[PDB]
Parts: C-alpha cells; structure tokens; sequence
C-alpha cells in the first residue's frame, strides 16, 4: 500500500536512529554518529574536505540550538537542502529530458 | 489514513522557521562555506 | 546508492510528477497539491473531507506568500511530517 514517498519518509527516521541510538542520547547525533552517518549512509555528497576541521565546521552549522548534538529537526534541515541540490541538478535540463 | 483532523495543519505551524532555518542552510552550501559537502550534486 | 540517498531523490521526482501539470512548471499550486497528498501520502489524510482543513495547511506551507508550494516548502512539508512519525517513533518504544 505506501507510496514511495511514504516510504521515504520511514527511511529518514529510521536511518537517524540506526546512528542516534549508539551514543549518549539516544535521540540526537553526536560528531562520531553523524559522520558515520554522512559516510555511509550520504556517501554521494561528501565534498574535497575530509578533514576534522572541515567536519567541525559543518557539525557546528547543523547544530542549530547549539546543544552540541544533531537533533532530528536539524537533521531534516540538512536532508531538505540536500534535496534541493538534488532538484536543482533536476530542473536544469530541458522538459522532455529522456528519463 | 489518520483518525483526526488537522494534525499535518498542527505540523506545519511552524513552517516559516523551518523555511528561514533551510534557506540559511542552503545559501552556506552554495558559498561554499561548508566544504566537507559537495557544492553541487555529483555522481 | 545507499536507501537515504535514493529516498531523497524520491522526493524530488514525486514533486514533479504533479509540480508540471498546470501552471508553473515547478511549484505545486492548489490543486496539484491536494493531488499529492492525496494519491502520495493517503496515509496522512483527514478522517473526513475538510476543504477549509486543506486550505489552512495550503496557507501553512505558502511561507513567501506567493500563492504556490516551491520545492523548498515543500521539503519543510515532508520535513515537517517525518518529524510527526519520529514522535511516534520516540514516543512510543
Ligand atoms: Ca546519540
Ligand atoms: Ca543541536
Ligand atoms: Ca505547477
Ligand atoms: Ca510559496
């Protein structure tokens, strides 16, 4: 019965918590949770930057509330604008675009 | 589907923030501010 | 792909799957909405027909005031209902 999009949704609560649930809160990712999470989960978007200073950088802008964690409303966030990179590769090409 | 009404209206309340919260986001990733992503989509 | 990354392009070819049917090629208006929701996420739905409901989340999601959902709004819109599910999620282990 569900829809891929419905689907969708479960994978994004279901893949914050395979990560959450490591460490500490159990809720909320820690640096080493959301990098495991971003390396192998989100391996497609990792950048030039590998370095810790560089994921210091990006956990610190994720965490929004600056509790030193990634909540699951902050990680939304960043999922949405991943999304949208995605979508504006997507609305670039021409509307008959073979696909 | 659900047994009330309204509950994605009690969702959304807070949508405006959310908007402004992902629109700083976004703009960061297209400086180039946060180089540990990729800039744009890749393969 | 890892089922994450799939699942977010998902989410963009769904958008478009009703974003081109009228008007602007790339916001959902009204009626392409209702669509969405309806034929995408039945799961979400009311337990009865509410025009007047509909038009409050419509009003919700249109955070520029433009009369459309763009793609942005609409990922605060699934946003917004992934946060729900992982109350559900939370909230009852
Ligand atoms: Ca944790
Ligand atoms: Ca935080
Ligand atoms: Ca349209
Ligand atoms: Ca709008």
């Amino acid at each position: 019965m569900a829809s891929p999009l419905e689907k969708a949704l479960d994978v994004m609560v279901s893949t914050f918590h395979k990560y959450s649930g490591k460490e500490g809160d159990k809720f909320k990712l820690n640096k080493s949770e959301l990098k495991e999470l971003l390396t192998r989960e989100l391996p497609s978007w990792l950048g030039k930057r590998t370095d810790e200073a560089a994921f210091q950088k990006l956990m610190s802008n994720l965490d929004s509330n600056r509790d030193n964690e990634v909540d699951f409303q902050e990680y939304c966030v960043f999922l949405s604008s991943i999304a949208m990179m995605s979508n504006e590769f997507f609305e670039g090409f021409p509307d008959k675009q073979p696909r | 589907y659900r047994k009330l009404q309204r509950e994605l209206e009690d969702a959304t309340e807070t949508a405006d923030a959310m908007n402004r919260e992902v629109s700083s986001l976004k703009n960061k990733l297209r400086r180039g501010d946060l180089p540990f992503v990729v800039p744009r989509r890749m393969a």
